[PDB]
RNA sequence: UAAUUGCGAUAACGAACGAGACCUUAACCUACUAAAUAGUGGUGCUAGCAUUUGCUGGUUAUCCACUUCUUAGAGGGACUAUCGGUUUCAAGCCGAUGGAAGUUUGAGGCAAUAACAGGUCUGUGAUGCCCUUAGACGUUCUGGGCCGCACGCGCGCUACACUGACGGAGCCAGCGAGUCUAACCUUGGCCGAGAGGUCUUGGUAAUCUUGUGAAACUCCGUCGUGCUGGGGAUAGAGCAUUGUAAUUAUUGCUCUUCAACGAGGAAUUCCUAGUAAGCGCAAGUCAUCAGCUUGCGUUGAUUACGUCCCUGCCCUUUGUACACACC
């Protein structure tokens, strides 16, 4: 959780009121054996606006 | 500065016949019977336990606590 | 440790190093009031004299006392480092000095005298009697003089 | 050509806010009455059938000393 | 010296502007039948046992 | 019954190898003991002087056969504590490593803790063994 | 210059110390102005019809 | 009590006086009487307990700090003044120790003569500040059970606290010493004194 | 303070009115009642209004209640 | 394998995870005896269901204790819960249901919180105090 | 009632905004879907002690099984439930039981209409008008200044010690954050009294720093009421780090120097449970600098559970020649 604490006012006048906003990262990881056809047909599709699909090969 | 800081010859003696009827014996009721100062009431504590007299039914730092012999 | 006995071995009030020293205190802090013997300096010429830590000002043989002035007044050859020092590499002979009793007072005229008469800022600052460290001298030190 | 553009009309701008904004802005800068600007906005939000629609004009028009207004029709919620 | 000791039946309420005074109804059990009403400065409750240091002065308002 | 370390109460086994290093004579100490400090957050030298050492080495030891490996780094962070900054509020303050590198090289010429891969000190095998000895030692003083 | 400085009387500690502190180091806000706040001082005045013609 | 081994094994006297009888450090809670009618409910004694430390919801109600034990209640309140605020095994150390030095003096259940000195120096009626017209004269009332006790444990710690401010005595002590005296009102402790001059001008004005 | 607001009280009454056969002195089964008969946007409004149609259900029974 | 369970206890943010395997009456915290827990004025705390219950009853089981997270006096509850509520597992699963309720009987009848959690947490801290209710100090003038 | 929250009375009836609902976070799931970036039991390989099986460790994969603990999806859970007392037996309040949980479950987010000449043109390439515009009020470069010290006022930090200081030893969190066209978080190894230095290393991170082995705290010792070894201001002399730059001492370390302060007048602040108080840590700022803040967990109380005396506000009644509304 990204955590930014601000002070509401613009100049510093009044009780100090301080806001606190966040941004919630969520973060998956799902490990297959495939063959090199599905990958790129599993790859090129089920693709999202806001998720962001990342694949990485290889066992290190 | 003010007195119980040494061993003064008599002092030991005093140690030795004065401690009976202490119901309570501890580092506060040394440097009380207007003598020894905590250190050296500290040092009297275990010497006095060289051989009786009191009794050690407590254990540590700040508080000793003792009982005459039986 | 022990129960003791002694005779009239012991005196209270001992003088050394121009300096008047209080028997009946243990004889690594009886030996502060000494100027320019904070507690890790006695502490270590102690150690350094071969005397032991558990005894009081007012035990301590002649020969003991002897050796711990010797000593304090000579901390380089008795192996004492250096950079336990209060005046490492003076500014004239840049030796390393550890400087005691009636002759801090004068060390310390000394350097404010350096400062002053080569008119540097920290020198014009002390002899105003202001804060030469850089402080804020708004606020606070309002009593003094 | 590894950045793309397209264009894309909205489903009807009348459920819009910042479409709505920006028509009020062009409203009184084209030179129109205030409260004509505002009510139909408000008249066209309406009909273009959403649950309520409210509209702000705070500033100052001709006098020196400002207002402000509001323009409110049919229902709204404010909280949670 | 004589004790005198009550038992607190129904709690009244407060009086005392600042309000830590509590009104309450007793029964001595030594010799019961007899009613009191007594001033109380602590916390109370029903059943609780009050020390009257001498018998018979009841209270009633506190300012 | 058979042995451990970890069957003895922390103080009553570190005073046990304490007193065992010293009564032995096998160690190595730096030579600048005596005049040393433990850490910059410390006001005053240890009070054991002859001695405090053999402290460290103890529990340092037995730490190291507590865990896998650990270096300097860790061990001044164990070992030290707070420290008063005058009138300034008070902050953590690491321990010097030099007592402790120290300590790990003593230790290890006596072969009671190696190095280790990964990195740091591991607990040696005649460690594992000379230490469950004294432990054993030290129950049989309260048989 | 610097030598000036100290050879300068008249400074330091010491002869701030034996003057007397002024009063105006005690005093108070001053404030100079706020029950006047919604008492317009610009004189002028908008009008009725300026404002219909606008709102 | 008939012993009894496993693998890691447990101490004789560990084994003994646990299973038999649930005392305290190692007192008797059998016994031990309040000789104060009321008080009694508000000073608890049974169920038993090991040591004063109890990780108790005894605040989220009116009463329920009477359910608490009394010991642990006396405990509670020794741990404060800014420095020692927390610091309850600092605490619980202090009582364990002054009940063996009170138990040294004159034997009695330790826990007992605490006892005494709680009920001893509880204010039987007190006063208040009452209106009445500015110039504020003084109402006595009678203060409740709660009150009583409450009261005898902050000012039995209290003086003690203060006996044990700047002297060679430890606090553990001049805990004993204070409750000692107060187990049968000697007036030369801090707490009767001030009960029995709290009782004195609460009479005068009534 | 535990009063209920008026969406619930209104909600009891109305269910009270036309599923009084059906219905319980049990909240647990008036509960899951709620669920098949009526519309609700959240776990917790239903069970405030179940625990409220319950209670009125439940002194119903002895004698009635205004309203 | 053998008849086991596994249990846990928390308070605060300590969780002290316990293993009561059967085997010949062993109990040790972490990895040591739980005759050595310390705070030790705190250690008739942790004995404390052994004796509740009679120091036997454990001559047919193992336990080991892991206590991570907490503080020095969260573990202690911690530890404590957890090795009573391994008693009450084992027995609901391997000894039968009487010998399982004599066993809650005698927690609950004495308690602190033996079988059951607390629920106190950390209230957040709000801006304006550097408590959660404590505020910071004002003047006026 | 926390609530124009409801009950009830009732020329009103039945509703909408705001309150509530809702949302977020902290609490409960041996029920569900899983996990070599979390972890457990078993087994191989292996060390130490005991040996009679035992006890305590090692081994980012030598295999097998599981999901209790950790993680986060989906659900479930509580609705002041059951019972009781009280009340116009109305809404409700109170107690006992059970329960993870029964003070709006705890804490927040959101939050109507309206008022203010509240603050902000010094956040904005938001902006009207006035001013200025080449000897500039544009801009940049060098240097000083915002820190300047008879003094008044506020927030704070550290203290006056023995429920303590010091020295050894025990030894436990939670919220975070970290390096690409770069030099961020740093383990380990050596060197160094320390601060630091140096050689390497892991990590764009549940993977490495880090189990952030934090501090109060606990234990065994020294000291022994003495301005004492409480306290650490002020000042001297040396060593290092950041930076182009440290003088008006950035900060860090070492020796020395060793002030006031012995519980604080009139006054005044904050606070009701994991709260107050004590105690540290991460984050913002940040080249370097926290005695500040925002959060975090650790230790953990005393005392109410009330009232209208003080102070502040809200509501009704009432007067008004005010309505730019008692400025
Ligand atoms: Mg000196
Ligand atoms: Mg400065
Ligand atoms: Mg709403
Ligand atoms: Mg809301
Ligand atoms: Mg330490
Ligand atoms: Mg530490
Ligand atoms: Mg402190
Ligand atoms: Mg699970
Ligand atoms: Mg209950
Ligand atoms: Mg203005
Ligand atoms: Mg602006
Ligand atoms: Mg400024
Ligand atoms: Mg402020
Ligand atoms: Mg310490
Ligand atoms: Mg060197
Ligand atoms: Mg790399
Ligand atoms: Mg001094
Ligand atoms: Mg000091
Ligand atoms: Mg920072
Ligand atoms: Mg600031």
């Amino acid at each position: 959780v990204l955590k930014i604490s601000t002070r509401k006012t613009p100049n510093g006048e009044g009780s100090k009121t301080w806001e606190t906003y966040e941004m919630r990262i969520h973060k998956r990881y799902i490990d297959l054996e495939a063959p090199v056809q599905i990958v790129k047909r599993i790859t090129q599709i089920t693709i999202e606006p806001g998720v962001d699909v990342e694949v990485v090969v290889a066992s290190n | 500065a003010q007195h119980a800081v040494i061993l003064d010859q008599e002092k030991y003696d005093r140690i030795l016949k004065e401690v009976p009827t202490y119901r309570y014996v501890s580092v506060s009721v040394l440097v009380d019977r207007l003598k020894i100062g905590g250190s050296l009431a500290r040092i009297a504590l275990r010497h006095l336990e060289k051989e009786g007299i009191i009794k050690p039914i407590s254990k540590h730092s700040k508080q000793a606590i003792y009982t005459r012999a039986t | 440790s022990l129960v003791v006995q002694e005779q009239g071995s012991f005196q209270h009030i001992l003088r050394l190093l121009n300096t008047n020293v209080d028997g009946n205190i243990k004889i690594v802090y009886a030996l502060t009031t000494i100027k320019g013997v904070g507690r890790r300096y006695s502490n270590l010429v102690c150690k350094k004299a071969d005397v032991d830590l558990h005894k009081r000002a007012g035990e301590l043989t002649q020969e003991e006392l002897e050796r711990i002035v010797q000593i304090m007044q000579n901390p380089t050859h008795y192996k004492i480092p250096a950079w336990f020092l209060n005046r490492q590499n003076d500014i004239t002979d840049g030796k390393d000095y550890h400087t005691l009793a009636n002759n801090v007072e004068s060390k310390l005229r000394d350097d404010l005298e350096r400062l002053k008469k080569i008119r540097a800022h920290r020198g014009i600052r002390h002899f105003w009697g202001l804060r030469v460290r850089g402080q804020h001298t708004k606020t606070t030190g309002r009593r003094r003089a | 050509g590894t950045i793309v553009l397209y264009a894309e009309r909205v489903q009807d701008r009348g459920l819009s806010a910042v479409a709505q904004a920006e028509s009020m802005k062009f409203k009184l800068l084209n030179g129109l009455a205030i409260r004509r600007a505002a009510y139909g906005v408000v008249r066209y939000v309406m009909e273009s059938g959403a649950k309520g629609c409210e509209v702000v004009v705070s500033g100052k028009l001709r006098a020196a000393r400002a207002k402000a207004m509001k323009f409110a029709d049919g229902f709204l919620i404010h909280s949670g | 010296t004589p004790v005198t000791l009550a038992k607190v039946i129904k709690v009244l309420g407060r009086t005392g502007s600042r309000g830590g005074v509590t009104q309450v109804r007793v029964e001595f059990l030594e010799d019961t039948s007899r009613t009191i009403v007594r001033n109380v400065k602590g916390p109370v409750r029903e059943n609780d046992i009050l020390v009257l240091m001498e018998s018979e002065r009841e209270a009633r308002r506190l300012r | 019954p058979g042995v451990s370390v970890r069957d003895v109460a922390a103080q009553d086994f570190i005073n046990a190898y304490a007193s065992f290093l010293q009564r032995q004579g096998k160690l190595e100490v730096p030579g600048y003991v005596d005049i040393v400090k433990t850490s910059s957050g410390n006001e005053m030298p240890p009070q054991d002087a002859e001695g405090w050492f053999y402290k460290r080495a103890a529990s340092v030891a037995r730490h190291i056969y507590m865990r896998k490996q650990v270096g300097v780094g860790k061990l001044n962070k164990l070992y030290g504590g707070a420290k008063s900054r005058g009138v300034r509020p008070y902050k953590h303050i690491d321990a010097s490593g030099s007592i402790n590198r120290k300590v790990l090289q003593a230790l290890e010429k006596i072969g009671i803790v190696e190095i280790s891969p990964k990195g740091g000190r591991r607990i040696s095998e005649n460690g594992q063994r000379d230490l469950d000895r004294i432990a054993a030692q030290t129950l049989e003083e309260d048989e | 210059g610097n030598e000036g400085a100290i050879r300068d009387k008249t400074a330091g500690r010491r002869n701030n110390r034996s003057k007397d502190v002024t009063d105006s180091a005690t005093t108070k806000k001053s404030n100079t102005r706020r029950a006047t706040d919604r008492h317009s001082r610009t004189g002028k005045t908008d009008t009725k019809k300026k404002v219909n013609q606008g709102w | 009590f008939t012993p009894v081994v496993l693998a890691t094994p447990i101490p004789e006297e560990v084994q003994q006086a646990q299973t038999e009888i649930k005392l305290f450090n190692k007192w008797s809670f059998e016994e031990v009487e309040v000789k104060d009618a009321s008080l009694v409910d508000y000073v608890q004694v049974r169920q038993p307990i090991f040591v004063a430390h109890t990780a108790g919801r005894y605040a989220n109600k009116r009463f329920r700090k009477a359910q608490c034990p009394i010991i642990e209640r006396l405990t509670n309140s020794l741990m404060m003044n800014g420095r020692n605020n927390g610091k309850k095994l600092k605490a619980v150390r202090i009582i364990k120790h002054t009940l063996d030095i009170i138990n040294v003096l004159t034997d009695q259940n330790p826990i007992q003569v605490v006892v005494d000195a709680i009920t001893n120096t509880g204010p039987r009626e007190d006063t208040t500040r009452v209106g009445g017209g500015g110039a504020a004269r003084r109402q006595a009332v009678d203060v409740s059970p709660l009150r009583r006790v409450n009261q005898a444990i902050a000012l039995l710690t209290i003086g003690a606290r203060e006996a044990a401010f700047r002297n060679i005595k430890t606090i553990a002590e001049t805990l004993a010493e204070e409750l000692i005296n107060a187990a049968k009102g000697s007036s030369t402790s801090y707490a009767i004194k001030k009960k029995d001059e709290l009782e004195r001008v609460a009479k005068s004005n009534r | 303070g535990r009063v209920r607001t008026k969406t619930v009280k209104r909600a009891s009454k109305a269910l009270i009115e036309r599923y009084y056969p059906k219905l319980t002195l049990d909240f647990q089964t008036n509960k899951r009642l709620c669920d098949e008969i009526a519309t609700i946007q959240s776990k917790r409004l239903r069970n405030k209004i179940a625990g409220y149609t319950t209670h009125l259900m439940k002194r119903i029974q002895k004698g009635p209640v205004r309203g | 394998a053998v008849p086991s369970v596994q249990t846990f206890g928390k308070k605060k943010s300590a969780t002290a995870v316990a293993h009561v395997k059967a085997g010949k009456g062993l109990i040790k915290v972490n990895g040591s005896p739980i005759t050595l827990v310390e705070p030790e004025i705190l250690r008739f705390k942790v004995y404390e269901p052994l004796l509740l219950v009679g120091l036997d009853k454990f001559s047919n089981i193992d336990i080991r204790v892991r206590v991570t997270g907490g503080g020095h006096v969260s573990q202690v509850y911690a530890i404590r819960q957890a090795i009573a509520k391994g008693l009450v597992a084992y027995h609901q699963k391997y000894v039968d249901e009487q010998s399982k309720n004599e066993l809650k009987k005698a927690f609950t009848s004495y308690d602190r919180t033996l079988l059951i959690a607390d629920s106190r947490r950390p209230e957040p801290k709000k801006f304006g105090g550097k408590g959660a209710r404590s505020r910071f100090q004002k003047s006026y003038r």
